[PDB]
């Protein structure tokens, strides 16, 4: 019961390899732990000495080996595809047709664009040829295929690690890669290791004293280097990332010869070689230089604006840092002088290279292409120990002022939302100034806070937030690991390396089995665990780090706590996010150049307004928090939530734990059965942790951070905007200037104000305990680079490669589903298009990997046995290019594998997947001249799906191909819940008749005479059946499904066999379309022009058996590409559509025009994507409860929806009654009084703009949207008192994105068009009548069962009080 | 007694002034001291089990 | 009539109570007293196990004065805390650029190894360090790089514009033989004329122990 | 109307003095 | 009730003097 992951997902920890070498007779010293030298060998790998294949492999190798840190760069160059590998068919054979597909897909893309109107004017006559050359001459092509063969072999090897099939042998030109279960031996020539002055390879310096390495390696020419299969996996990930990056750069040069936004592939290749050379000389330490790629790219970007003294100070500090690091790690390592000059080529290129800002921002996202250092447990505990045990000096006056501003910001947030002060129960004498404002019931302005600041300390008030606000119970089941309890803490280390057997076993360390095993689980019971300080009980004083993976820094760790303390943490995070943390909104994204001048000036009122920021690292705050600092804030959070000791838990628990790393093969040093109860401190473990842990109480710490930022704002007096994302916190200082000032002078002064704010904030936080290192924080005037999107003076820079290089034929899909893998590639392709101005590079990379996934799962599927041609057990005859290419052209919602929809280049969220998919399929078939193959591909045999599926996936069709494994997984979780879930509030939730109830609820929500799937889904989200579907949907890993202690215990057919059946059926569906076809539907669908009709009659025929003839409305929207046709215009010309129409003919259209102004351009105004204009980006309850619970809020929402939808019928209340009876103890009339349900309008249209889950974002960079004006007033009647299927927000996204696409490479001054009309195609749009739902019956189920279930119910919804108006 | 009022005003003003010139060093027992305090208040016994990190 | 006097007393007293109540809340029940703190300093190296309160000047003293009472951790803590007092808007973000770091920074821009420009650089960093004008030099270099110039142009302009290089003569470098200069340095060198300058004249002059002297040129 | 005010001060200072009392 | 004001002011001065006395015992003087 196991499944090796396809991609690297675990930290590269090589301590286990140290035992392997000892069994084989070799020698290695990966682990810093002396225990692994002389511990008893695990019986699993003790048998290597009995192996014949391993002995014959290492017979001609010295006892010495070398760390794989230094050999990884050698393998990345020495290894090629020219040798013999025991994999058939080789991945290299596929190449010849993968390219044939890639080119064909590129061709489709071009064809699509040709009919949408977004084709580049300049046509590269050899475009296909260039693609073919680029793909062939890529220098990591053959290496990538070879590394996929090695990954295939090592996956098979891991799956059957105990069987005889584990060993595999590969002989390249000069490298021998014999491999065991999850240990890979590499045999490499000594000659190709760089030497040191002493005459031994740089790898040997760490482990062997010279004259002992050369005596061990005496006559031998080859040496071995034992490494875990994870290193083979990450080298495969490196090589495929390098391949994507060089292919992407080359195809960009093909589509944009003048200046492509990606870094030139030659420079990137040189960077790769420099980095590998550096790694081959230094080791894992070399990453302490590779790590400076991103900061040096950010420096080099910033210097691309007007040069201000503090602009170069970023690059100077980074350059100094790089030199100091390079000297420190090479001081004690004897490098020959040649090597000293050449190890520096990496950062020397990073400094010299001159590139446009966009190129640098793409290069920024290659930082992980050199690898990830081999983490040690020891080097990752020293880091936290030095920052979490250090004593800190705090100025109370600053802690006092930060706390008062904390209260001030919570009072201010309460005032704005609730509209008045909270009931001040404290003495009015203690607040002489504040009580006057409270009496007038108005909040004091920001200038006068300075004198009244201390008064805030004395404000008191009753609880200001509810203790029951969690709605997604999945947080308590969300899959993860938790520390085992203290009595069995050492159960995580394996007994042979541990050296004694752990006296107490542990039941499980998994959170889902723990959640199901907890009988008395409830939110008030989590609180009673907290308030009663149960987390200080002996069994729960445990804590255990775990090295984070894919990190270039020497090991960075994330904490794990015992399951009950973990529930307390999740509750505190949920409580803060829904309540208090909303008082310090740190998501406020500020880009000053785009925002309107007036709103900006009134925003900085505390003329012109200028904003300059400085970005600090909030990640290092966590270790520096101290309880002397955090006590007031924590006490206040408790008093603000009406609890005691809840938000307090970390500083009471962590300081009293035995911090260590739960590393399977590296226990804390000197650990024995004698001192298991009182472990000794050592380099691996340390006792007192007076501090924070990363992630834990992220919501509280960010709140104290925004409190310090507001304290600096009060003191200094500038308008501060605080925004945090990931690890960095960017504080934008807005300073107001008089209008009659020099623009060059005001920028300088604004940057100076930012540096003054930074100095004050340094003083503040220094007093609070958090040292803001002034060297590594920089004052950026105009470069906003925190967060998802980087801006340079408001021109959005592209970071495409961070998602485009993650594409791969193998991904972590459920089982090894092709659809899951293809979907991942489709998602990476949508995102990468979004965040760059180049279409074809990422299209080529996603096509390449789509076909390569198909083939690689076709032969080498990991679930099926070796040599199991999945193409043969389904099709009987072998899958050819033809069948795959046609199964990749049928979009997934019709049932197929096409997840690369060209339309997603125009906009992200799609109005209707069926209509868009149909339009795509139609255009493809028109290209390849197989129109007649249309209807048959569409019309399939509808599957057998219940109404539950329809409600869970409204927009879809009832086609078995159009189905992801989620249903199957949810059925397995359901089975494991009904079988061995002892949780009380889950058994009550998942009672015996669960399935019957979900079916009844679903048939009902769809029993309305006009059926509206989306409304069904919306209510269902609030009904208890939606809560069951949320709890069930927690399984998304293949290893968890296939290896859980609570999943595989079922007495039915084993999971693996069911999975094989499902795989083979799915393959049958996808790749045999003639078989699974329905002729009736094919006759129904004949001779129908427009996609919307096809989609509606196909959608009604699929769900025929659930609809039973009742019409389905609110589920088909036109495919905007066919709805609107584009007519570009040269200046001083009118479009033919507007001329043919006398008055009414083709009149209605969306007008787009260019703006001549250019607010900002970097590097110049050559490309539309480089410049931004000034344009805008895009275009009641009677009694409101003061602290509504999640259940009450969902109840009100549910009631509001039901009333609004069923407004026509007079029995609305009789429809609402059952649902509210499972959720609140209110009469329907009471809730109706609490409902804001006073508005009315067209149900369908107002359901799509504001009630649809998708926000309809654009998939194209915002730089071109500001350069355009998009007027929808010329649509005539269809312009906004009218209702239509037109989705206005996507018409704007489509108009902008289309204009961007057509001119993404052309020079701006050469654009021969200034105006665009998106005219309405008559056939494919029509006015949607306003209707209303009319239920003719009521849900007869007695949902009152959930009265006891506090996850579902809400016993006393009016506890926190009520307010007027 | 206006003399007592002025005297108390002056003593308080001096204390507030001397507050801005304070510096404290975070200790190794603050978390444990607040834990003993929160456990004695809530349950009336000392925190159970092995000693906490820095007990008095 | 004490209404005004009692109102002022209320303002100051309420402020004092607020501040000192937060101080109580932060420093828990195990706060070490002044006497207890310094006893613990005395009989043990480390600080006492619990927050201790000091006046700024109290520990400013006995840290500026050589004394064994303050633990190393307390001295380090206080130095860190007072390090941020010096920070202003001018001081924040300015790197400390030494002669060696300036040489390494300027090398990396120069192509090749051992060129005449490398010798120019290690001369410039020598005149700069003596004249305490490194910051001006580097500012000049960076500005030259930014303004569309190669590192060779940056060095020659950094020798023109920086005032320490107004008329200073090239330094003499003793070498045992003419082969000590690198091969890349062999290209451009000529016998030294009388009274040279560093750029209007010649980069630098290597006087050999056997009389010979050859000067470099850009 | 001073009584409350001054009484209110005794309602706080004393209490916080009691706090410092536990420390010493 | 002016005698009440004298008594409570005496009490308030007493407790502020006590707090000053406790301060100098916590905080190091010089
Ligand atoms: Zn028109």
């Amino acid at each position: 019961t196991q499944y090796p992951d396809a991609r690297l997902s675990s930290p590269i920890v090589l301590d286990q390899c140290d035992l392997v070498t000892r069994a084989c007779g070799l020698y290695s010293s990966y682990s810093l732990n002396p225990q692994l030298r002389n511990c008893k060998l695990p019986k699993h790998i003790y048998r290597l000495k009995y192996d014949v294949t391993v002995t014959k492999f290492l017979s001609d190798v010295p006892v010495a080996t070398l760390p794989i840190d230094f050999i990884v760069p050698v393998l990345l160059k020495a290894l090629s595809g020219n040798g013999f590998c025991p994999v058939e068919p080789r991945c290299q054979q596929f190449l010849d047709e993968i390219i044939k597909y890639t080119m064909q897909d590129a061709l489709f893309l071009k064809y699509y664009l040709k009919n949408v109107g977004a084709q580049e004017d300049c046509v590269d006559e050899h475009f296909q040829e260039k693609i073919l050359s680029s793909i062939q001459g890529n220098e990591f092509l053959h290496q990538m295929f070879f590394w996929y063969d090695l990954a295939i072999l090592t996956r098979r090897g891991r799956l059957n690690r105990g069987n005889s099939r584990s060993t595999w042998f590969v002989h390249d030109d000069l490298i021998d890669i014999l491999g065991y279960g999850d240990y890979v031996f590499w045999k490499i020539p000594i000659s190709m290791l760089p030497l040191n002055t002493q005459g031994i390879p740089h790898a040997a310096m760490d482990w062997y004293q010279a004259s002992v390495f050369k005596e061990a390696v005496q006559g031998h020419t080859h040496i071995v280097s034992v490494s875990t299969a994870d290193v083979l996996i990450m080298c495969k990930d490196l090589i495929t990332c390098r391949f994507n990056t060089t292919l992407i750069s080359k195809i960009a040069e093909i589509e944009d010869p003048v200046c492509s936004d990606y870094p030139n592939f030659k420079i990137v290749s040189m960077l790769y070689q420099s980095g590998d050379y550096l790694l081959s000389i230094l080791g894992s330490d070399g990453y302490k230089i590779i790590k400076f790629l991103e900061p040096l790219c950010l420096a080099k970007i910033q210097l691309c604006s007007k040069y201000t003294e503090r602009k170069g100070r970023f690059l100077t500090q980074m350059h100094l840092a790089v030199n100091h690091t390079l000297e420190e790690i090479t001081e004690m390592r004897a490098l020959k002088p040649s090597q000293a000059q050449k190890i520096r080529e990496f950062h020397r290129t990073l400094i010299r290279l001159e590139m446009t800002p966009q190129q640098l921002c793409e290069l920024f996202s290659i930082q992980k292409h050199w690898g990830h250092p081999v983490l040690h447990s020891e080097t990752a505990i020293q880091k936290v120990k030095k920052h979490a045990t250090v004593l800190k000096a705090l100025r109370p006056i600053v802690i006092f002022e930060t706390y008062c501003v904390f209260k001030y910001s919570i009072a201010k947030h309460y005032f704005d939302s609730q509209g008045s002060w909270y009931s001040v129960t404290s003495d009015r004498n203690l607040t002489p100034g504040l009580n006057s404002y409270i009496k007038r019931n108005q909040f004091p302005p920001l200038p006068m806070i300075k004198e009244l600041l201390w008064e805030f300390y004395h404000l008191d008030h009753p609880p200001l937030f509810s203790t029951k606000i969690i709605s997604d119970l999945s947080i308590f089941i969300k899959d993860r690991a938790t520390a085992v309890e203290r009595t069995c803490w050492d159960a995580v280390f394996e007994p042979n390396v541990l050296g004694y057997n752990p006296p107490h076993k542990f039941s499980t360390k998994r959170v889902p089995e723990q959640f199901l095993e907890q009988e008395n689980f409830s939110i008030e019971n989590v609180l009673s665990y907290a308030q009663k300080l149960e987390y200080l009980l002996p069994q729960y004083r445990n804590f255990s780090f775990s090295l984070k993976e894919k990190e270039l820094n020497v090991g960075r760790t994330f904490g794990k706590l015992p399951y009950p303390t973990r529930n307390v943490q999740t509750l505190c995070e949920a409580l803060l996010a829904d309540g208090l943390a909303k008082a310090f909104p740190s998501n406020m994204m500020v880009v000053t150049e785009r925002e309107q001048k007036e709103s900006l000036l009134h925003q900085a009122s505390w003329a012109t307004v200028r904003g300059s920021s400085f970005v600090t690292d909030l990640e290092k705050y966590n270790l520096a928090f101290r309880y002397e600092f955090t006590a007031p804030f924590i006490e206040y959070c408790n008093r603000c939530y009406g609890v005691k000791n809840v938000f307090n838990w970390m500083h009471y628990t962590i300081p009293q734990c035995y911090m260590h790393v739960s590393d399977y093969y590296n226990p804390p040093h000197n650990l024995t059965l004698e001192n298991r109860d009182n472990p000794p401190e050592g380099p691996s473990s340390y006792r007192g942790h007076m501090g924070g842990i990363e992630g834990l109480q992220q919501k509280l710490w960010t709140s104290i951070s925004c409190a310090q930022i507001s304290l600096v704002e009060i003191k200094t007096g500038f308008k501060l905007r605080s925004a945090v994302m990931g690890d960095n916190q960017c504080i934008t200082v807005l300073s107001v200037f008089p209008l009659e000032t020099d623009a060059d002078e005001q920028e300088q002064s604004a940057e100076d104000n930012a540096a003054r704010v930074a100095a004050s904030l340094a003083k503040v936080t220094s007093a609070c305990g958090i040292f803001l290192k002034p060297d590594e924080t920089f004052v950026h005037s105009g470069f906003i680079y925190f967060g998802k999107k980087q801006y340079l003076n408001g021109v959005q820079l592209p970071q495409s490669l961070k998602t485009a290089t993650r594409m791969a034929p193998l991904s972590d899909a459920i089982f090894d589903d092709l659809q899951g893998t293809l979907a991942s590639i489709g998602t990476a392709f949508e995102r990468s298009i979004s965040e760059t101005r180049h279409i074809f590079p990422c299209r080529i990379t996603a096509a390449f990997h789509t076909f390569f996934s198909v083939r690689i799962l076709q032969y080498h599927h990991l679930g099926f046995n070796k040599g199991f041609d999945l193409g043969q057990l389904t099709l009987g005859k072998p899958l050819d290019f033809g069948t795959i290419s046609l199964a990749l052209a049928v979009p997934q919602v019709l049932g197929g594998l096409s997840f690369l929809n060209p339309e997603k280049c125009f906009y992200r969220n799609l109005g209707d997947p069926v209509t868009s998919g149909l339009f795509q399929l139609k255009t493809y078939l028109r290209m390849i001249e197989m129109d007649d193959l249309f209807l048959p591909l569409i019309a399939k045999n509808p599957g057998n799906c219940t109404a539950i599926d329809f409600v869970l996936n409204p927009s879809g069709l009832n086609v078995p191909g159009s189905q992801d494994l989620t249903s199957f997984l949810r059925q397995i979780v359901r089975r494991t819940i009904t079988l061995s879930a002892k949780n009380k509030l889950i058994n009550t939730l998942f009672h015996a008749s669960a399935d019957f109830e979900d079916e009844m609820v679903c048939k009902w929500l769809l029993s309305s005479t006009p059926v509206m799937s989306r409304f069904a889904a919306d209510i269902f989200s609030r009904t208890p059946s939606g809560k069951r579907l949320q709890i069930l949907g927690y399984l998304e890993g293949t290893r968890t499904l296939l290896a859980s202690k609570i999943i595989n215990n079922n007495t039915e057919t084993p999971v693996l066999d069911r999975l094989r059946k499902i795989t083979l059926q799915r393959w049958s569906l996808w790749f045999s379309y003639l078989d699974h076809c329905d002729n009736i539907l094919a006759e129904a669908l004949t001779q129908i022009t427009c996609t919307v009709d096809l989609a509606q009659i196909l959608r009604e025929y699929s769900w025929a058996h659930i609809l039973e003839g009742r019409p389905l409305i609110g589920a088909t929207l036109p495919c905007m590409i066919e709805q609107f046709k584009v007519f570009w215009l040269k200046p001083y010309e009118q479009c033919p559509q507007c001329s043919n129409a006398k008055q009414p003919g083709g009149k209605p259209f969306v007008s787009v025009a260019v703006k001549k102004h250019i607010v900002s351009a970097w590097p110049n105004a050559s490309r539309i994507s480089w410049t931004i204009g000034d344009g805008i980006p895009y275009i009641q309850p009677a009694i409101k409860p003061k602290c509504p619970s999640a259940a009450l809020r969902e109840a009100i929402e549910l009631a509001s929806r039901l009333t609004w939808v069923t407004q026509g019928s007079s029995n609305s209340d009789l429809l609402i009654k059952p649902f509210l009876e499972a959720r609140v103890n209110l009469s329907v009339q009471e809730i109706l009084q609490m409902t804001p349900s006073h508005y009315s309008g067209n149900i369908v249209h107002r359901y799509n703009d504001q009630y649809s889950p998708h926000s309809f974002m654009a998939n194209r960079m915002s730089n071109s949207a500001t350069r355009l004006i998009v007027s929808t007033n010329t649509l005539g009647e269809f312009s906004g008192a009218r209702d239509s299927n037109i989705i206005f927000q996507n018409v704007i996204n489509y108009a902008v994105a289309l204009f961007d696409i057509k001119f993404r490479n052309t020079e701006a001054t050469d654009i021969q068009y200034n105006r665009a009309h998106l005219h309405l195609t008559k056939c494919c749009t029509r006015e949607v009548p306003a209707q209303y739902l009319t239920y003719t019956s009521t849900l007869d189920l007695d949902l009152t069962r959930y009265r006891e279930n506090e996850l579902i119910y809400d016993s006393n919804p009016l506890k926190g009080g009520l307010n007027c108006n | 007694m206006a003399k007592t009022i002025s005297s108390l005003n002056r003593v308080c003003a001096e204390m507030v002034a001397k507050y801005d010139l304070l510096v404290m060093t975070t200790g190794r027992a603050t978390a444990t001291a607040a834990a003993t305090e929160a456990y004695w208040a809530e349950h009336g016994q000392p925190p159970p089990g092995p000693s906490l990190y820095e007990e008095s």
